[PDB]
RNA sequence: UGAAAUGCGCAGAUACCGGGAGGAACGCCGAUGGCGAAGGCAGCCACCUGGUCCACCCGUGACGCUGAGGCGCGAAAGCGUGGGGAGCAAACCGGAUUAGAUACCCGGGUAGUCCACGCCCUAAACGAUGCGCGCUAGGUCUCUGGGUCUCCUGGGGGCCGAAGCUAACGCGUUAAGCGCGCCGCCUGGGGAGUACGGCCGCAAGGCUGAAACUCAAAGGAAUUGACGGGGGCCCGCACAAGCGGUGGAGCAU
């Protein structure tokens, strides 16, 4: 992509609560393309948290991506004579693209033996500040809390 | 006595940058030091000590273990051309240094000495 | 510069004051005077400031020297702030 | 320092303050500037001295231009005697990079760079364009004297350009134009600026300077293009972001 900056396609909202995000997970979540099954996936596990927790399942998914999402990175450079890490800010349209992609990743991770219980459960862990998932988003913000070096950049 | 905390409250606060280090230096209101930090003080041992964090960072220490001898206002003292200025001193700015004065003293000989070959054409 | 070039000097002309009246150019004690052909150092500054044509800087020049080992104009003084 | 290491630091370095010794160069002004026969020449001051431009038309009265040979001057380096030696730095000592580095990089270091007198005399000593003189549109910027002074007249430096010139690039009243005087010099490349002779030098070397032989070329400017670890602009899942896979296994081809 040269020039014309790709635009972000939009979705269509979700059909059990009509909120993008939740699709753009549940897009996440699927495979070879097959929606239902990744479908039944995120709704069985959403049904799992209005047990396993009484907080209303739209609730505990939103507000645990919240505690994933990046605020910083470390975009490479070349100041010329190594690789410098450069850390910069997240553009809120990435932030959300790493957070969900993250949870699902951490997710099949975990050790139980299904789909949804990896699902909600991590999702759960994520809305108290815990979790491999939001492991990483501190193993990244870390990376990024000082930078290192571009002095000969002046200004 | 023992090892004796001294105030000072104001001093001097040299500060010499180039394309290899950075040195910040704390000093009494008569040249005399107090206490100087660098790059090489705080980890940072090759290329790493002309980076600009070789500024600020040792332009804390600086602080830091100068505030120790009261010291709340200092007279910045820049010097030498590379990275590394202005760095070392926003350190001090909010390194909890009211900052007096900021003056700059890099010495240019008008010419004498000559250059090492690694010195010598600029245009 | 940047679109500007900031090298727009339409010849001057009627130049403000032309920097002070009635001061001569070989006045090595004058200070009072000289004190402002310098930057804030002891620089004498080039001829884009000052005002002056060519045979005369020769001479200012050749003055404000003659007033350094006099003690009383600056060679090279300190730089306050940046 | 690209990263490093040698190197210097707890007999305390670096970094900051004060004081002292020494050598060398001399900031900003400074320039697209100036002066000089060239080499070359910039802190300031005084002194001794050269050249030069202008205004006045006052004095001499062709007394002029060139210039073989001669003589003198001649960057840097080098050489001799003696002093000085801060920084720098051939050679050389180590460090590192490399397939190997007696190199590019790094840390030291001698001659040297400095001054005196004497010697060397070469140079991309280049404007690569001998000196003088007369003639042939302008414009523009600039240094310096005269001027009825942002205009005209003289000297010097640049720019652009008439005619003209030139193989072209370009030059063009700072001619590579038009002319005259005189001087030097060339007469294919390589062998050679070498060999020999001679002159010169303390030496290093320098000036003068061939041929046998050999090759059909060596060469100059410009055109098209290609190429560059040259530059500006710009596209392609080319990179990045991202999803799945290949490289592992069994099999198939
Ligand atoms: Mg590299
Ligand atoms: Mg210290
Ligand atoms: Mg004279
Ligand atoms: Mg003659
Ligand atoms: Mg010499
Ligand atoms: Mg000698
Ligand atoms: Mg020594
Ligand atoms: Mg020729
Ligand atoms: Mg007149
Ligand atoms: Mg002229
Ligand atoms: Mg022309
Ligand atoms: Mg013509
Ligand atoms: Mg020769
Ligand atoms: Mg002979
Ligand atoms: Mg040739
Ligand atoms: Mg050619
Ligand atoms: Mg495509
Ligand atoms: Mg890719
Ligand atoms: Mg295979």
């Amino acid at each position: 992509a040269r020039r014309r900056r790709a635009e972000v396609r939009q979705l269509q909202p979700d059909l059990v609560y009509g909120d993008v995000l939740v699709t753009a997970f549940i897009n996440k979540i699927m495979r070879d393309g097959k929606k239902n099954l990744a479908a039944r996936i995120f709704y069985d596990a959403c049904k799992i948290i209005q047990e396993k927790t009484g907080q209303e399942p739209l609730k505990v998914f939103k507000q645990a991506v919240e505690n994933v999402k990046p605020r910083m990175e470390v975009r490479s450079r070349r100041v010329g004579g190594a690789n410098y890490q450069v850390p910069m800010e997240v553009s809120p349209r990435r932030q959300q693209s790493l957070a969900l992609r993250w949870l699902v990743q951490a997710a099949n991770q975990r050790p139980e033996r299904r789909a949804a219980v990896r699902i909600a459960h991590e999702l759960m862990d994520a809305a108290e500040g815990k979790g491999g998932a939001v492991k990483k988003k501190e193993d990244v913000e870390r990376m990024a809390e000082a930078n290192r070096a571009y002095a000969h950049y002046r200004w | 006595k023992k090892k004796v905390k001294r105030q000072v409250a104001s001093g001097r606060a040299y500060i010499h940058a180039s394309y290899n280090n950075t040195i910040v230096t704390i000093t009494d209101p008569d040249g005399n030091p107090i206490t100087w930090s660098s790059g090489g003080v705080i980890g940072y041992k090759g290329s790493r000590k002309g980076t600009p964090y070789a500024a600020q960072l040792a332009a804390l220490d600086a602080a830091k273990k100068a505030m120790a001898y009261g010291m709340q206002s200092v007279d910045v003292i820049v010097r030498g051309t590379g990275a590394g200025r202005e760095q070392a001193i926003r350190a001090l700015q909010a390194s909890g240094l009211q900052v007096k004065s900021i003056v700059d003293d890099t010495p240019v000989p008008h010419n004498g000495c000559r250059p090492k070959k690694k010195f010598r054409k600029a245009s | 510069k940047p679109k500007k070039e900031a090298q727009r000097r339409p010849s001057r002309k009627a130049k403000v004051k032309a920097t002070l009246g009635e001061f001569d150019l070989r006045d090595y004690r004058n200070v009072e005077v000289l004190k402002r052909f310098l930057s804030e150092t002891g620089k004498i500054l080039p001829r884009r400031r000052t005002g002056l044509s060519g045979k005369e800087q020769r001479i200012l020049a050749k003055t404000i020297k003659r007033a350094r080992i006099l003690g009383l104009l600056p060679f090279t003084e300190k730089l306050v702030r940046k």
